[PDB]
């Protein structure tokens, strides 16, 4: 989803 | 053209990226190009062209949601090794945050299905991690609406290959991709836009030291972007489209799970 995949983002950018 | 000192960095920063590219994505185009040809005899790919052959092939393997679900979980892989890519990018990581999620959950899509481009040619797609190929004209032939969720992006891949770029053009095309400040919401676009502006200089001249072949093959390229772009517009179509189809919409649990592979 949008809200998951931004998720998914910022846990791969930390 | 000269060979001065702007040049020299911008050939620093495509081997940055390059290297980049290498460290982040284990799948590469000329992987599976190698495969696509018939020389990883290491592993050679069963082929599905058919419902005969798609139940021969079992043990190398609402419904449209749940493939969707289901491809976008198998896709986090693929998300995190972009966002480790961008990390890369210089410059990328000093932006506002709020900028990064931005541009990457924008870009992401359109990187995921120039990268599927590498695994098609025009009779199919590799799938499975490259243990199977699913022919095109058989993902066609599927009752409605499958039948239509894949042929787009053959048609894409097919006019993208042709313009025969290697993992080394694609990984400057995948930066220039993310540093794109037309993303809606985007708060500072000028510092994205100084970013961009030295991916596409190094993408030009990356490109006619590469591709002595083709004189607007940056142009081309670049306007390839307007076909990723109606792609991912589109399956916010595909979802309606599932909404009103009033038919059967069973599938087949084996041409399920290939569908996972996708996207
Ligand atoms: C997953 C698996 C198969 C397909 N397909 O056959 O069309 C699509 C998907 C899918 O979820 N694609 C997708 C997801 N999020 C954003 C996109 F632009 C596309």
């Amino acid at each position: 989803s949008n809200l998951g995949l931004e998720d998914i983002i910022r846990k791969a950018l930390m | 053209g000269q060979l001065n000192p702007e040049s020299a960095d911008l050939r620093a920063l495509a081997k940055h990226l390059y290297d980049s590219y290498i460290k982040s994505f284990p799948l590469t185009k000329a992987k599976a190009r190698a495969i696509l040809t018939g020389k990883t005899t290491d592993k050679s790919p069963f082929v599905i062209y058919d419902m005969n052959s798609l139940m021969m092939g079992e043990d190398k393997i609402e419904v449209a949601i749940r493939i969707f679900q289901g491809c976008q979980f198998r896709s986090v892989e693929a998300v995190q090794e972009i966002t480790e890519y961008a990390k890369s990018i210089p410059g990328f990581v000093n932006l506002d945050l709020n900028d990064q999620v931005t541009l990457l959950k924008y870009g992401v899509h359109e990187i995921i299905y120039t990268m599927l481009a590498s695994l098609m040619n025009k009779d199919g797609v590799l799938i499975s991690e490259g243990q199977g190929f699913m022919t095109r004209e058989f993902l066609k032939s599927l009752r409605k609406p499958f039948g239509d969720f894949m042929e787009p992006k053959f048609e894409f891949a097919v006019k993208f290959n042709a313009l025969e770029l290697d993992d080394s053009d694609l990984a400057i095309f995948i930066a220039v991709i993310i540093l794109s400040g037309d993303r809606p919401g985007l708060l500072n676009v000028k510092p994205i836009e100084d970013i961009q502006d030295n991916l596409l200089q190094a993408l030009e001249l990356q490109l006619k030291l590469n591709h002595p072949e083709s004189s607007q093959l940056f142009a081309k390229l670049l306007q390839k972007m307007t076909d990723l772009r109606q792609i991912v517009t589109e399956h916010v179509q595909l979802l309606q489209v599932i909404k009103k189809t009033e038919t059967d919409m069973s599938l087949h649990p084996l041409l399920q799970e290939i569908y996972k592979d996708l996207y």
